[PDB]
């Protein structure tokens, strides 16, 4: 029962997705920011160090409105 | 007003001041009353001359405007028969006070502590946001 991964840890494996476990209902569920609006390079800038500082929170935003709006991309 | 009545019988002879204004008076004795209204008719002149570019209730008088303001005062004391050199004064005031307006000319300051009046900004633009101006520090 005791199933081992890839990198031989043992541990116990749960049928529960991770997401719906009662606990992160409030952080699963956020509005999102779309930072791609009126951007200057000088923040586009503060966001990709933000993003490479680890809070990748702002930069997937703003992929995700690149992805949208630029036709061409 | 700019001026008081205590600095116009100064500049100009009392004397020649109860002469010019104990006509104008209901009574027909020196008064008082005629020389504060008419400097403050003369405050009222440069007043107008001076809202171009200043806010108009001085922070600080400029120390010539007491002089501008009896000058002016003194003419339009004098409107029945004036001399020769009152109206050559008071066009000159008029040509100095239409320089202050137009620019050619500051007022001045106070000679206490050389403060300038301040005033509304002459020159006034707006533009968008600046983008790609050289103080967005990233890209580069």
């Amino acid at each position: 029962g005791r199933i081992l991964d890839i990198s031989g840890q043992p541990f116990d494996f749960d049928d529960e997705m991770q997401s719906r476990s009662d606990e992160l209902a409030m952080v699963m569920k956020r509005t999102q920011e779309h930072p791609s609006s009126g951007v200057t390079p000088n923040r586009a800038a503060q966001m990709l160090r933000d993003a490479e500082r680890g809070d990748l929170t702002a930069q997937a935003d703003l992929a995700f409105d690149m992805e949208e709006k630029d036709t061409h991309l | 007003n700019y001026a008081t009545v205590n600095d116009l019988c100064a500049r100009y002879t009392r004397t020649r001041l109860d002469i010019l204004t104990r006509p104008k008076t209901a009574d027909g004795q020196p008064d008082d009353a005629v020389a504060e209204q008419a400097l403050a008719d003369a405050s009222a002149f440069i007043d107008g001359y001076l809202a171009a570019r200043f806010v108009l209730p001085l922070t600080v008088v400029p120390s010539l405007l007491k002089r501008q303001c009896c000058v002016v005062a003194w003419f339009y004391l004098n409107e029945s028969q004036p001399t020769e050199q009152i109206t050559a004064t008071y066009r000159d005031t008029v040509r100095w006070l239409e320089q202050v307006r137009d620019g050619k000319t500051d007022p001045g300051v106070e000679s206490r502590t050389a403060a300038s009046p301040e005033g509304e900004d002459l020159v006034q633009v707006q533009s968008d946001p600046p983008v790609f101006s050289r103080k967005q520090k990233g890209f580069i």
